[PDB]
């Protein structure tokens, strides 16, 4: 039973910056729900202001 | 800071890739020199049965 | 019973090679078939972008 040490050292290497990649495009991708949440209360609060009589 | 200029961790990184590299290369010569199957296995027939009938 | 040596030591490590070249083989099909699911979504998304108005 070879043990391949440099192969596993490099695959924990792949495997943290893998991690990281992953951590940061979550982060993204919740970063754009609240943009899009954000721009859905601006579009309501146009039609709001539409409605009232402020163009 | 000078210490670290002199001892980077990009050094650090590569002298333990190093070892482990050697350490894989010395792991498959001391593999090849120790394999029972050259010396060890030298009648693999089936006398299993013949030497349980000697024992 | 001549035992040959080189011949089953050549054996073994033709088997070996033959071993990692199917276990590649097959990682690679695993791969095919993902992308395959993958490309076969994007249809599924492109179908429902032309339904809903946006080309």
């Amino acid at each position: 039973m070879v043990k391949n040490w440099l192969f596993g050292k490099k695959r924990k290497e792949d495997a943290d910056a893998l991690a990281t990649l992953k951590g940061q495009q979550n982060r993204l991708q919740a970063e754009a729900r609240n943009l899009e949440r954000q721009s859905d209360e601006q579009k309501i609060l146009a039609s709001k202001m539409l409605k009232a009589g402020n163009k | 800071g000078e210490k670290i200029k002199t001892v980077s961790p990009e050094r650090t990184e590569r002298v333990m890739d190093s070892v482990m590299e050697q350490r894989d290369q010395i792991e498959m010569m001391t593999e090849a020199l120790s394999d029972p199957s050259l010396s060890e296995g030298i009648l693999d027939f089936e006398d299993d049965a013949a030497i349980d009938e000697q024992l």
